[PDB]
C-alpha cells in the first residue's frame, strides 16, 4: 500500500518539468549546478508536502487547498489560496504550451517559426515577450475546446505516456553518462566561444557553478514549480494501512524519485553542451544535436512531446474546476459558476481560463510564467503551511493577557486565549520572517559588509523569530487525532515558511510586480463583489 | 653619461610583462610606472586565471555586446549584468570590471607588501607563499580605506584610472586595471635596482584575499 502511495506520487507529480526548465535554469540562472538547484527546491516541496499531509488530514473530504482552507480557516484565506491556485494552473497551462510549441516548432524547423519573426514583433522584450508565441495560442484553443466539449483526461493513456516519459527519460541519462564529458562542466575562457553565432551569451565565470551560489538558489526557486504534484499523496482520499506512517514515506520517497530523475536528466544536459550554448525553445534535442546523436532528437521528440501533454492536461483538466468551485461559493463571479446545459461542464470558467493562459502564453516568455507561477504556487504554500500551524493550536469549537499566562499556561488542551496568542505569533513570526529574508536579499550586500543596521536587524529578527516559534511551542496543541500530523508542528511548517519565502525573494522584479497585480486583481475581485454574493453570506 | 634606460615590471616568474625607456643619465629619471594588473598576473597564481597567459598576451576573454565594437559573435552581456556574483580577476573582460570595482571601492581594495628588501625586523612577514602580507602591518602601500603607507619602502601604488574611465576601457576587453607606481625618495636614492625589487600584492576582500608576487627591475645600455 504504502508502494502504491509512492507511485501514486511519481505519477502525479509533472514529469515534463525538466525538459522546458532544465534549459532555461542551466543557461540563465545556474549552471551544472542546477543539479544543486533541483536538489533544494526538492527539500523546498518536502517541507511542503508533508504539512499537506495534516491539512488533507484535517479535512476528512478531499479537495484542494482552497476547500480545506474554506472549511477550516475562513473566507479570505480559502480566497487568496484559491486564486494562487488560479494562477498556477494558468499559468502552467501556458509555461506547457509554451514549452510544446518550441519542441514542435524546432522539430518541424525554424521557418516555420520564422513566421512569426517575419509578421509579429512585440518590440517590448522586458516587459513583453521578445517573440509570441502563436502555435501556443492554437494549441490552448484546441485543448479548450476539447474540455468545453467535454474530453476528460484519460487513465490509460496517461498511464503509456508516463511510462514512455521515464523510458525517453532513462535514455537520456544513459545517453548524458556515455557522450557527456566532465569538461563541460570545467570550461574557462578557452571554451567560451560558442559554435553559432549567437549573441548577448551570458557566459559567466565558467566551470560548475557560473552564476555562484545565488545563481543556485534563483534556480531552486524557479524548479520549486517542477515538484509540484505531491498533493495527491495527502489527498489519496481511500484508506491507508498506516496513515501517518505511509504518508510520509510516499511523499519523500515521491519526490526522491523526482529529484532523481531531475538532477540525471540536468546532468546529461549540461554534460553533453555547454551550459551557456543550451538551446532555451528545446535544450535536450540540440544537446542531442551538439554530440552528433542528431538522430535522438526524434526519440526525445517522441518522449517530450508527451511528457509535455501529460504535463499540460494534467494543469488544463482543473484550472476550469477551481474557477467553477469558488464561484459557486461566492467567492468568484457567478457568471463563471453557470453551467451548461448541453455539455454539463463549467463551459464559460473553461472558456474564460483558456483566454486567459493564451494570453500569458503569446505575449510572455517562457521563464516570465514559469516564475510566476513559482511564486503563486510558493505563496499558496507558504499559506498552506501557515494555517497548518495555527489549526495545531486552535480550540475545538462547536485581549488582555499575563506573563504568567503567556510563557506558563496551566491548561491541558487549547483554550481560546491559547489560540488567539498562536495566531498573534504566527502574525508576528510571518512578518519577521518577511523582514529575515528582505534583509538576507536587499541587505545582502550590506550584510557581506557588516554594516551596523542590516547586521542589528538580522541579529533582532532572527532572535525574535526563536521567541515567537517558542512562544508557540510553549502552547498546548489541540488534543484531536489526526490521520496524519507534520512531525516537529512548531518548527517544521516555519522553516517551511522561511524556505518558501526566501525562494519567492529569489525571483525577478518583473515577477514579483506581475504576481502583485494578480494579487490586486483578486483582492479587488473579492472586496467588490466576493464578500457581498458570498453563498455565506 | 645618458644612457638608455629601461625600467621593468615583471610577475612572479621575474618575466618582464611590462617597460618603458628612455635616454637619461643613471639614476636620474623616475617615471611612473604604469603596469596592468593583470599582466603581473600572467603566468601568476591560479586565482587570476592566466597562469598560462605568456607576458605580452592579449587580454583573454570574449568582446563585451557594449564595446565600441559593437555586438558580434559570440559577445557577452555580462560586461552590463551585476558583477555582485562574479569574482575579481582577469581572465575575462567583465571579471575585469569586477576587479577594477573591487580595486576601487572604499571598502575593498588591495595592499602590497615588500618582499627581501624589507627590513629584518620584518622576517615575521613571511614569504612568497603569504605575498609577505601574512598579517596586517606588513604592507607599506596599496589603496585600502586606512591608507598604509612607509617611510622606507621604495615605491607607491594606486590605481591609475577612475571607475568610469576604466570601464570603458574594460568593454573595449583591453587591458583596463592599470596601476600607478612611483618611486619613493627612498627609491630614487637606492641603487639596487639592478637586482631587482620584488613586492606582494593582495586584495582586500572577504576572504582568502587573493594575491600575486610582482617586481621592478632596471636594465640600461650604452645609446
Ligand atoms: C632602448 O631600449 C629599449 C629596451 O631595450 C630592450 O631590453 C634590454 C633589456 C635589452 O635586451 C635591449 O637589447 C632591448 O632592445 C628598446 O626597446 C626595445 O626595442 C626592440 C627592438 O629594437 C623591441 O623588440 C621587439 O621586436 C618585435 C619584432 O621583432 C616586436 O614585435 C616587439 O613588439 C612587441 O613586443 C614588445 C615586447 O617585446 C611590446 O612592448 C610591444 O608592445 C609589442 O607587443 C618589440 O618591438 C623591444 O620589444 C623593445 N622593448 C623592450 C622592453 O625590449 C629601444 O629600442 C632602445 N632604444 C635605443 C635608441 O637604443
Ligand atoms: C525534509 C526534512 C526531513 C529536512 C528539511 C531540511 C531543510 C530544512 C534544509 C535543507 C537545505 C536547506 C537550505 C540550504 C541552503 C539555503 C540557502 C541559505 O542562504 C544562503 O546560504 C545565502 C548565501 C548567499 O548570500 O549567497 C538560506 C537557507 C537555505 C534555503 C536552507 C534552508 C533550510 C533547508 C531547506
Ligand atoms: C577548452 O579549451 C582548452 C584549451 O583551449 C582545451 O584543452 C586542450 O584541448 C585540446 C583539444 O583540441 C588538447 O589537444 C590539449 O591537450 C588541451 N590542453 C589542455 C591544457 O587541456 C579543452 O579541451 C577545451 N575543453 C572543451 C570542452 O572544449
Ligand atoms: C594612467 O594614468 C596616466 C595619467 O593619468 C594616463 O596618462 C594620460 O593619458 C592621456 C591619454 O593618453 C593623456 O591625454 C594625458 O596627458 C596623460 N597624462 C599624463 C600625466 O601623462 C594614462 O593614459 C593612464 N593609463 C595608462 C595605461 O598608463
Ligand atoms: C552564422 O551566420 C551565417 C551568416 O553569416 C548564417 O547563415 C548562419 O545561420 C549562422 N549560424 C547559426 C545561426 O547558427
Amino acid at each position: 500500500n504504502t508502494y502504491d502511495l509512492v507511485a501514486l506520487g511519481v505519477g502525479s507529480t509533472l514529469g515534463a518539468g525538466v525538459y522546458v526548465l532544465a534549459g532555461a535554469v542551466a543557461r540563465e540562472n545556474a549552471g551544472p549546478a542546477i543539479v544543486i538547484s533541483f536538489l533544494i527546491a526538492a527539500l523546498a516541496s518536502v517541507l511542503a508536502g508533508l504539512c499537506y499531509g495534516e491539512f488533507g488530514a484535517r479535512v476528512p473530504k478531499t479537495g484542494s487547498a482552497y476547500l480545506y482552507s474554506y472549511v477550516t480557516v475562513g473566507e479570505l484565506w480559502a480566497f487568496i489560496t484559491g486564486w494562487n491556485l488560479i494562477l498556477s494552473y494558468i499559468i502552467g497551462t501556458s509555461s506547457v504550451a509554451r514549452a510544446w510549441s518550441a519542441t514542435f516548432d524546432e522539430l518541424i524547423g525554424k521557418p516555420i517559426g520564422e513566421f512569426s519573426r517575419q509578421h509579429m514583433a512585440l518590440n517590448a522584450p522586458g516587459v513583453l515577450a521578445q517573440t509570441p508565441d502563436i502555435f501556443a495560442v492554437i494549441i490552448i484553443i484546441i485543448l479548450t475546446g476539447l474540455l468545453t466539449l467535454g474530453v476528460k483526461e484519460s487513465a490509460m493513456v496517461n498511464k503509456i505516456f508516463t511510462c514512455i516519459n521515464v523510458l525517453v527519460l532513462c535514455f537520456i541519462v544513459v545517453s548524458g553518462f556515455v557522450k557527456g564529458s566532465i569538461k563541460n562542466w570545467q570550461l574557462t575562457e578557452k571554451n567560451f566561444s560558442c559554435n553559432n553565432n549567437d549573441t548577448n551569451v551570458k557566459y559567466g565565470e565558467g566551470g560548475f557553478m557560473p552564476f555562484g551560489f545565488s545563481g543556485v538558489l534563483s534556480g531552486a526557486a524557479t524548479c520549486f514549480y517542477a515538484f509540484v504534484g505531491f498533493d495527491c499523496i495527502a489527498t489519496t482520499g481511500e484508506e491507508v494501512k498506516n496513515p501517518q506512517k505511509a504518508i510520509p514515506v510516499g511523499i519523500v520517497a515521491s519526490l526522491l524519485i523526482c529529484f532523481i530523475a531531475y538532477f540525471g536528466v540536468s546532468a546529461a544536459l549540461t554534460l553533453m553542451m555547454p551550459y551557456f550554448c543550451l538551446d532555451i525553445d528545446s535544450p535536450l534535442p540540440g544537446a542531442f544535436k551538439h554530440q552528433g546523436w542528431e538522430e535522438a532528437k526524434y526519440a526525445v521528440a517522441i518522449g517530450s512531446l508527451c511528457a509535455l501533454s501529460t504535463s499540460l492536461l494534467g494543469s488544463m483538466f482543473p484550472m476550469p474546476r477551481v474557477i467553477y468551485a469558488m464561484a459557486e461559493d461566492g467567492l468568484l463571479f457567478k457568471f463563471l459558476a453557470k453551467i451548461n446545459n448541453r455539455t454539463k461542464t463549467p463551459v464559460i470558467a473553461t472558456v474564460t481560463s483558456g483566454a486567459i493562459a493564451a494570453v500569458m502564453a503569446f505575449l510572455f516568455e517562457l521563464k516570465d510564467l514559469v516564475d510566476l507561477m513559482s511564486i503563486g504556487t510558493l505563496l499558496a504554500y507558504s499559506l498552506v503551511a501557515a494555517c497548518v500551524l495555527v489549526l495545531r493550536y486552535q480550540p475545538e469549537q462547536p485581549e488582555k493577557f499575563s506573563l504568567k499566562s503567556i510563557l506558563s499556561p496551566k491548561n491541558v488542551e487549547p483554550s481560546k486565549f491559547s489560540g488567539l496568542i498562536v495566531n498573534i505569533s504566527a502574525g508576528l513570526l510571518a512578518a519577521l520572517i518577511i523582514t529575515v529574508c528582505i534583509v538576507a536579499v536587499l541587505g545582502r550586500e550590506a550584510l557581506a559588509e557588516g554594516t551596523l543596521w542590516a547586521v542589528f536587524v538580522m541579529t533582532g529578527s532572527v532572535l525574535l523569530c526563536m521567541l515567537v516559534t517558542g512562544i508557540i511551542w510553549r502552547q498546548p496543541e489541540s488534543k484531536t487525532k489526526l490521520s496524519f500530523k507534520v512531525p516537529f508542528v512548531p518548527v517544521l511548517p516555519v522553516l517551511s515558511i522561511f524556505v518558501n519565502i526566501y525562494l519567492m525573494m529569489q525571483l525577478d522584479q518583473g515577477t514579483w510586480v506581475r504576481f502583485a497585480v494578480w494579487m490586486l486583481i483578486g483582492f479587488t475581485i473579492y472586496f467588490g463583489y466576493g464578500i457581498w454574493h458570498s453563498e455565506e453570506a | 653619461q645618458v644612457y638608455n634606460i629601461t625600467w621593468e615590471v615583471t610577475n612572479g616568474d621575474r618575466e618582464t610583462v611590462w617597460a618603458i625607456s628612455g635616454n637619461h643619465p643613471l639614476w636620474t629619471w623616475w617615471p611612473v610606472l604604469t603596469p596592468d594588473l593583470c599582466m603581473l598576473a600572467l603566468s601568476g597564481p591560479p586565482h587570476w586565471g592566466l597562469e598560462y597567459q605568456a607576458p605580452y598576451s592579449s587580454p583573454p576573454g570574449p568582446p563585451c555586446c557594449s564595446g565600441s565594437s559593437g555586438s558580434s559573435a559570440g559577445c557577452s552581456r555580462d560586461c552590463d549584468e551585476p558583477l555582485t556574483s562574479l569574482t575579481p580577476r582577469c581572465n575575462t573582460a567583465w571579471n575585469r570590471l569586477k576587479l577594477d570595482q573591487v580595486t576601487h571601492k572604499s571598502s575593498e581594495g588591495f595592499y602590497v607588501c615588500p618582499g627581501s628588501h624589507r627590513p629584518r625586523e620584518a622576517k615575521s612577514c613571511g614569504g612568497p607563499d603569504s605575498f609577505y602580507c601574512a598579517s596586517w602591518g606588513c604592507e607599506t602601500t596599496g589603496r585600502v580605506y586606512w591608507k598604509p603607507s612607509s617611510s622606507w619602502d621604495y615605491i607607491t601604488v594606486d590605481n591609475n584610472l577612475t571607475t568610469s574611465q576604466a570601464v570603458q576601457v574594460c568593454k573595449d576587453n583591453k587591458w583596463c586595471n592599470p596601476l600607478a607606481i612611483q618611486f619613493t625618495n627612498a627609491g630614487k636614492q637606492v641603487t639596487s635596482w639592478t637586482t631587482g625589487h620584488y613586492w606582494g600584492l593582495r586584495l582586500y576582500v572577504s576572504g582568502r584575499d587573493p594575491g600575486l608576487t610582482f617586481g621592478i627591475r632596471l636594465r640600461y645600455q650604452n645609446l
